[PDB]
């Protein structure tokens, strides 16, 4: 029930400020050091910080990378710790991860993190496009029919991709997203028998939490 | 300093793989081992590089001579491919570090064949004048594809992006796009995405791009 | 030298640890024996060496193997360490066969379970009682080092930066406050007189031991390295 | 073969005399006897030697006379200083094997002798953690026993000498704490025979 939650995150324009905090449950955050940690996408893991306790004065310790525009805060009236994050720069765009160590716990719980987004663009509404075949290319071993929807216009965090709202779960497939010209893109298709859709409803349910992207796209034929 | 970790790593299902950071405080620091799946969750499967936290799966050792700690996988498992992180300290202040982490992959034996599905610009897609040509590749095992795209029999290096995901326990895929201007593909003959699957000289074909 | 010399004396490790003990003979003797005190105090005879590496062997362990050097430095190699194995390494030296031996200042090693249950004392310093200075005329002082593992200190008392004995009392040995906590009291006394005297200092070193160089601590705190912790005090309370 | 000697504590009080019993077995002709003294905290000294089958081997205060005839050398002192609290071994070397055989041990606690014994517990306080449930025992009879702890969170050292600045006298002490903050000294100090002298504080 030991629980760390990150919170904060955001897209910001570069040379900017953040601060980031890190909640804790399960507990005595009293008797811990906690430390940050951001990782870049296609990035490893990479070590911000630390802050040690009271009986330890606190000693805050920072990477290379952030030594002098990056600092940690600890709040145990709260049982948190902070990020204040200055002069922030693209390549600091990264999700932060917040641990802990104690006198026999080393670094076994993470938080889920949270995504800081630092560049010089705004939340570029996604656009979902139906996908669709049956152009009956003379060599059709259809035994099952795909397709999908093609969302493109995004760049924030991730998104989601439903179908069916659920109810569609086998078949589907939610590839990794793609980096075009500033603005992501990506494509979920779904196998089901020949004779399954165009009697059955196949829609897509698509969602951008950046910005309220409640949208549905009831794939018709052509 | 700098902590060294293979790039990548390959074991076959049920024999023993090794992964090796070399870390030249090592001697003097402790090391850790994190699992990161494709899920992204941190997972740490070995701390005072060698004293496996319960709940963790015994095949995980992690042994550590000199400047060179090693995790260890016994009989590897399937659901065992995923990031492989060595943590370790560095200096008087005991700054932490983390490796290149390791990309170890698990192979299985069953060789299948690629599924491609080339997918036509959409109406409302052409409407805004653009030309967005989906090729995808579906149940393959294992080696990358290169799936490269043709006009009229020759390859197009212009507006394309590609990936090479593996999800769905044994079943590799991938998305390779292409970008083009509505008035090419409308004025386009042969559209096309040539995959090259591992151990053969695969082409699936499918030259798509012909009806209307 | 005409005195034996033992390292190191103090040795705390974990199981499977490997450690080595040391000892230089007095110079001119040849007959170098290893001994062994365990709980209580029960000298055991490990393994003997005469003129070189000739011996006479003893309980002393398979995993343990000493040898003499040309300065007849002799080391004994500890390996694979147990907590059985927790006791007080002596050595000793002497001349031609049956004349007086010579033990070292001994290597206490201690191998634990859990390093990380190793952990400093806390040392507070606890001032006379205003009714013994009045009825006794005498101020008492009490010092108590609390919650430290292994019980490997040695307070001292240090009264105006000269160290002190005469009215001092430690207790003999450490108590087990706890399964993994120990503690330590002493006593200082000194005239009402001189309690009084706002000029004059009073301090409670506890030396405890902890690890060292082969520091393998792990990443989520402070080491426990051996080290000093104290507690002063001075003269009569302001009134 | 063996050298047994005493195995009690012989606790004795300053002043009255001492003897560690120490025989041996030996199959060879022996070479030299000897009894060490091993101080707290420190390695084990030679405290006399012998050779001869009378020579009352003396040395700082203890003496000891070996016979042969009824294998012996017996330890004694006539007048014990409280230094004198230690360990003793009995050892010998015998030809032959070359062995030198060692004695079990013996501990030895001489007490402290108080002339106007008295007994008082006060409470001392510590200026650093507000937290500090401590008692302090002194001036009490050599001859008393202190009692123990009946509940955790407290506890109850064993009596200890001190002799101040050669002066006069010396005190038996004796010091107890505890996390029950609800105790007071004389009941931490249960069965007490001693007053328990505090009150408020002037100024
Ligand atoms: C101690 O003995 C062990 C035998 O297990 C050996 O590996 C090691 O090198 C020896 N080291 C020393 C200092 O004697
Ligand atoms: C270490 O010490 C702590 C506190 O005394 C105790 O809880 C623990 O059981 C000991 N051993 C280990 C392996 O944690
Ligand atoms: C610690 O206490 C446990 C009781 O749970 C006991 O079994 C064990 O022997 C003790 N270990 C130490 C090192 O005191
Ligand atoms: C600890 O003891 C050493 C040697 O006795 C002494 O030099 C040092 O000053 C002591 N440390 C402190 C903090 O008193
Ligand atoms: C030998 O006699 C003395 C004299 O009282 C006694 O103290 C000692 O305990 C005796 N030896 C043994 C082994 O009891
Ligand atoms: C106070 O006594 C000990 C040590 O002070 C502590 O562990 C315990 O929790 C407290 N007493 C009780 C009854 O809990
Ligand atoms: C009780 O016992 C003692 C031992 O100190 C004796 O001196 C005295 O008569 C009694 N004193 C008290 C305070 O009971």
């Amino acid at each position: 029930e030991v629980y760390l939650v990150e919170s904060g995150g955001d897209l910001v324009q570069p040379g900017s400020s953040l601060k980031v905090s890190c909640a804790a449950s399960g507990f005595t955050f009293s008797d811990f050091w906690m430390y940050w940690v951001r990782q870049a996408p296609g990035k490893g893991l990479e070590w911000v910080g630390r802050i040690k306790n009271i009986p330890n004065n606190y000693a805050t310790e920072y990477a290379d990378s952030v030594r002098g525009r990056f600092t940690i805060s600890r709040d145990d009236s709260r049982n948190s710790i902070y990020l204040q994050m200055n002069r922030l720069r693209v390549d600091d765009t990264a999700i932060y991860y917040c641990t802990r160590a104690g006198r026999f716990d080393h670094f076994d719980y993470w938080g889920q993190g949270t995504m800081v987004t630092v560049s010089s663009a705004t939340t570029t509404a996604p656009s979902v496009y139906p996908l669709a075949p049956a152009c009956d290319s003379t060599t059709s071993t259809t035994d099952t029919v795909t397709l999908g929807c093609l969302v493109k216009g995004y760049f924030p965090e991730p998104v989601t991709v439903s179908w069916n709202s659920g109810a569609l779960t086998s078949g589907v497939h939610t590839f990794p997203s793609v980096l075009h010209s500033g603005l992501y893109s990506l494509s979920s298709s779904v196998t089901v028998p020949s004779s399954t859709w165009p009697k059955q409803p196949i829609t897509c349910n698509v969602a951008h939490p950046a910005s309220s992207t409640k949208v549905d796209k009831k794939i018709e034929p052509r | 300093y700098e902590l060294i970790q293979p790039s990548s790593a390959s074991v076959t299902v049920g024999e023993t793989v090794k992964i090796t950071c070399s870390g030249d405080q090592l001697p003097k620091n402790f090391a850790y081992w994190f699992q990161q799946k494709s899920d992204k969750n941190i997972l740490l499967l070995i701390y005072m590089d060698n004293k496996r936290p319960s709940g963790i799966p015994e095949r995980f050792s992690g042994s550590t001579s000199g400047t060179t700690a090693t995790l260890t996988i016994s009989g590897a498992q399937p659901e065992d491919e995923a990031a492989y992180y060595c943590l370790s300290s560095y200096g008087d202040n005991n700054d932490l570090v983390f490796g290149s982490g390791t990309q170890l992959t698990v192979l299985r034996g069953p060789k299948s064949s690629p599924k491609v599905t080339v997918f036509p610009p959409s109406p409302e897609e052409l409407r805004t004048n653009k030309a967005t040509l989906v090729c995808l590749v579906n149940d393959f095992y294992p080696g990358s594809a290169t799936v490269t795209w043709k006009a009229n029999g020759a390859t197009i290096n212009d507006g394309v992006k590609t990936t090479k995901p593996s999800k769905q326990g044994q079943n590799y895929m991938t998305s390779s796009y292409l970008s083009l201007t509505a008035d090419q593909w409308k004025s386009h003959n042969r559209v096309s995405c040539q995959v090259t699957h591992e151990g053969e000289t695969v082409e699936k074909s499918l030259s798509p791009a012909e009806c209307l | 030298d005409s005195g034996v010399v033992q390292s190191p004396r103090h040795i705390i490790k974990e199981k499977g640890g490997r450690s080595v003990l040391t000892c230089i003979p007095i110079s001119g003797h040849s007959n170098v024996v290893w001994y062994q005190q365990t709980l209580g105090k029960e000298l055991k005879f490990l393994i003997q060496h005469y003129e070189k590496v000739e011996r006479d062997k003893g309980f002393l362990p398979s995993r343990f193997s000493v040898q003499q050097f040309d300065d007849y430095h002799s080391e004994m190699n500890m390996s694979a360490l147990e907590l059985e194995d927790s006791a007080m390494y002596f050595c000793a030296s002497s001349l031609r066969w049956g004349d007086e031996q010579y033990f070292g200042p001994g290597t206490r090693l201690t191998v634990l379970e859990d390093l990380r249950n190793v952990t400093p004392p806390k040392v507070s310093l606890f001032e006379p009682s205003k009714a013994e200075i009045a009825n006794k005329q005498k101020a008492t002082l009490v010092c108590l080092a609390r919650g430290f593992f292994p019980d490997h200190v040695e307070l001292s008392w240090w009264v105006n930066g000269k160290e002190v004995h005469s009215g001092v009392s430690t207790d003999p040995q450490a108590y087990k406050e706890s399964n993994y906590s120990y503690s330590l009291s002493s006593r200082l006394r000194v005239s009402a007189t001189f309690w009084h005297n706002p000029r004059n200092h009073f301090r409670c070193q506890v030396q405890f031991h902890g690890l060292s160089e082969e520091d393998k601590w792990p990443e989520g705190s402070p080491k426990p390295v051996t080290q000093n912790i104290s507690a002063e005090a001075w003269g009569r309370a302001d009134c | 073969d063996s050298v047994t000697q005493t195995e009690g504590l012989v606790t004795v009080t300053e002043g009255l005399p001492v003897k560690l019993n120490c025989t041996y077995q030996t199959t060879y002709l022996t070479i030299a006897f000897f009894w060490y003294v091993q101080y707290l905290n420190e390695a084990p000294q030679v405290l006399l030697k012998s050779s001869t089958d009378n020579k009352r081997t003396e040395h700082q205060g203890f003496h000891a006379t070996l016979h042969k005839s009824s294998s012996s050398f017996h330890l004694q002192k006539s007048s014990a200083q409280l230094s004198d609290s230690a360990l003793y071994y009995c050892a010998l070397s015998e030809g032959g094997n070359y062995k030198y055989v060692f004695g079990a041990g013996t501990r030895l606690k001489v007490i402290a002798h108080i002339q106007n014994p008295e007994p008082a517990v006060y409470q001392l306080k510590d200026p650093r953690s507000q937290d500090s449930t401590l008692c302090l025992f002194t001036d009490f009879d050599s001859q008393i026993n202190v009692p123990k702890t009946m509940e955790s969170g407290t506890f109850i050292t064993d009596k200890t000498v001190l002799d101040m600045k050669a002066m006069d006298s010396k005190s038996n002490g004796a010091i107890a704490w505890s996390n029950q903050t609800s105790f007071t000294c004389q009941d931490i100090f249960k069965e007490t025979n001693a007053t328990y002298p505090s009150s408020d504080v002037p100024c």
